[PDB]
């Protein structure tokens, strides 16, 4: 009965489609995405390499 | 009388052709030159 | 590596003599002693006969 | 005409410019906001049992 009040708006909003990279490990799905294309396109360092 | 005939060849039907667009152009000596003009913008 | 060794500019141009059991065309003939020919059907398999 | 129509499209690709260069903002600070709360493996997986 707590869940309702602690969905806070996030259910009744309507899904969709959304084109990503899924991978399966164990129990667990986990997607994969790499960040250099909207960081070298504009030509900053990324912050994933340290 | 015993004679060859070398093969000949085409050049669009060889496989190197998928590295060029070909486009005949008929009078290539009325020609001085050529240009491609890039514009790019760039994102911050 | 031998096959690829004999030259194929023939002045003939088109005398198609004997073709293979299936529809393709002798290369050439391999001819050996008997000695050597009963090991190289059984490394090489023979296969139209 | 055409320098008053070729005008209004070098602002809005100013101003689209402006909005999208914001959006990389979102990108930018939420993976800054993870990276300052993200230990690495050998100091957290020691304590992980």
């Amino acid at each position: 009965g707590d869940k309702a009040a602690l969905a806070d708006g996030h259910d009744e909003i309507q899904r969709t489609r959304i084109a990503a990279s899924l991978v399966k490990i164990g129990d667990k799905f986990v997607a994969i995405e790499s960040l250099q294309r909207m960081y070298n396109e504009t030509q900053f360092p990324c912050p994933l390499n340290r | 009388v015993y004679t060859n005939v070398v093969e000949f060849v085409k050049f669009l039907e060889t496989a190197l052709a998928a590295a060029c667009v070909n486009t005949e152009f008929k009078d290539l000596r009325r020609m001085i030159d050529g240009k491609i003009q890039f514009k790019i913008s760039m994102p911050t | 590596d031998m096959l690829a060794a004999v030259c194929e500019d023939t002045v003939f141009k088109g005398v198609s003599t004997y073709t293979t059991a299936s529809g393709q065309q002798v290369a050439g003939v391999l001819e050996t002693t008997d000695s050597v020919m009963r090991r190289l059907m059984n490394l090489l398999g023979q296969v139209e006969s | 005409f055409t320098e008053y129509a070729g005008a209004i499209k070098t602002i809005t690709s100013a101003l689209q410019f402006g909005m999208d260069a914001l959006e990389r903002g979102l990108v930018d600070t939420v993976l800054a906001v993870k990276l300052r709360h993200a230990p690495p493996v050998f100091i957290l997986k020691t304590l992980g049992d």
